[PDB]
């Protein structure tokens, strides 16, 4: 069915393919599928940690402080965001 | 610049189906995803030029991921990426 | 004579402050704010371009 469904992804491989084309001005399907999977994985990792931080609250909702706990609290995520900004 | 917030939300449903996210926190997630993607895409372009590849494929993405992602993030991301590509190139 | 440890924690402290500032400024700051509404989730379509499934592809 959907190309993102074919890859088993929630992130949109067509949109990411166009984004890659825009930022690399040929982009194969596998580049877009792999990029989507990678962005989805990093997203899942940050949200898992952030949502763990927001457990124990009756209304479970991730705020910027939970994202801070998730990324700043994690040697790899913290170095990734620092390199990325700088 | 690009909007991935709705896909971030779907991933959140997967990892924590009872958990919401605030608008500002979602904005931070969208910003981070966009910046990480820009880095991967720039690196992949540089790798394809360096290796004289006419087309950016998952080989260049994977090398960029290894170069850019700290430690175990890279390992797990490479696993996930390879998995997705296998699924995409198989039948369904 | 001066002691050796004098001020030997100052640069760690400055690095900690710099990291504080980094998380208070990056992406608008990793800080809670009054009026921060819940993100309300409006799904979208994902169409691939014509050149999505392109063909992607020594002796001695």
């Amino acid at each position: 069915v959907s190309r993102s469904q074919r890859a088993g992804l929630q992130f949109p491989v067509g949109r990411i393919h166009r984004h890659l084309k825009s930022r690399t001005t040929r982009v194969g399907a596998t580049a877009a599928v792999y990029s989507a999977a990678i962005l989805e994985y990093l997203t899942a990792e940050v949200l898992e940690l952030a949502g763990n931080a927001s457990k124990d609250l009756k209304v479970k909702r991730i705020t910027p402080r939970h994202l801070q706990l998730a990324i700043r609290g994690d040697e790899e995520l913290d170095s990734l965001i620092k390199a990325t900004i700088a | 610049k690009e909007s991935y917030s709705i896909y971030v939300y779907k991933v959140l449903k997967q990892v924590h189906p009872d958990t919401g996210i605030s608008s500002k926190a979602m904005g931070i997630m969208n910003s981070f995803v966009n910046d990480i993607f820009e880095r991967i895409a720039g690196e992949a372009s540089r790798l394809a030029h360096y290796n004289k590849r006419s087309t950016i494929t998952s080989r260049e993405i994977q090398t960029a991921v290894r170069l850019l992602l700290p430690g175990e993030l890279a390992k797990h991301a490479v696993s996930e990426g390879t998995k997705a590509v296998t699924k995409y190139t198989s039948a369904s | 004579a001066p002691r050796k440890t004098a001020g030997n924690r100052l640069s760690g402290l400055l690095e900690a402050e710099e990291e504080d500032e980094f998380y208070q400024t990056t992406y608008g700051g990793f800080t809670e704010e009054s009026g921060d509404d819940e993100y309300q989730g409006s799904d979208t379509e994902d169409e691939v371009d014509s050149d999505f499934d392109i063909d992607e592809g020594s002796d001695g």
